[PDB]
């Protein structure tokens, strides 16, 4: 939904035949008719106004923890962080932990505000299943 | 060596060590220093002054009280004023 907007049609038709398939433990699956509408426009409004919130809390030292581990730190996780992001040692500007845990805690609460938008209701917890697959017992939650 | 027009200046201080808050309180401490030295200056000056000026007039009085007459007498009448403060 999110490409949806900012793309031309081909390039949205492109993406859109991407996304519509998903692979998990060795099964795959289709989603049947994602057309974008008004009822997801809202969840992305919501999402966006979060996302912009996260990126605005987030502090000096935040951002710079990525860009400053990459100097001397080397691994497969490292790398593909780095090449996911854009490409362009010193005291820190500022240390002030009384207003850096407030502000990390505000930054806290609006990624969680911002996960809620794809957690659905933990319905389910699950015990010992029989090996056939088919039935299981559970435990109903929510 | 000469309080009058005294210049600032801004120490050269670095940003790439050493931590802030000393460096705000190092301008603060050099300008404390400055306005202090500057003040105390002037007020040993104004001490000294008013020292020698007061001895001065003493030692004058002393040597005119001798010859009584009226102008000497109006001399030492004007000269008999103290001076410890300025105006």
């Amino acid at each position: 939904g999110l490409f949806s907007l900012d793309r031309s049609y081909e390039e949205v038709k492109a993406a859109v035949q991407q996304l519509q398939t998903i692979t998990f433990r060795d099964a795959t699956f289709t989603i049947p008719d994602p057309v974008i509408d008004q009822h997801l426009l809202i969840d992305m409004k919501t999402a966006c106004l979060s996302m912009s919130m996260v990126a605005n809390l987030a502090s000096e030292l935040t951002m710079t923890y990525v860009r400053k581990l990459a100097l001397e730190d080397s691994s497969m996780l490292l790398v593909k962080c780095q090449e996911l992001l854009m490409r362009l040692p010193a005291r820190p500007q500022h240390v002030s932990p009384d207003d850096e845990i407030a502000r990390l805690s505000a930054l806290f609460v609006m990624l969680r505000q911002l996960d809620d938008l794809i957690r659905e209701q933990v319905v389910f917890t699950v015990c010992d299943v029989s090996p056939d697959n088919k039935s299981a017992t559970c435990i109903f939650k929510g | 060596r000469n309080m009058f027009c005294v210049k600032p200046l801004d120490l050269n201080l670095d940003r790439h060590a050493n931590t802030a808050l000393v460096n705000a309180v190092n301008k603060l401490v050099y300008t404390g220093r400055l306005i202090m030295n500057v003040r105390r200056s002037w007020e040993e000056l104004e001490r000294k002054c008013l020292a020698r000026i007061q001895e001065r007039c003493k030692l004058l009085v002393k040597e005119l009280r001798m010859c009584l007459s009226f102008d000497s007498n109006y001399c030492r009448n004007i000269l008999k004023h103290a001076v410890e403060n300025g105006d």
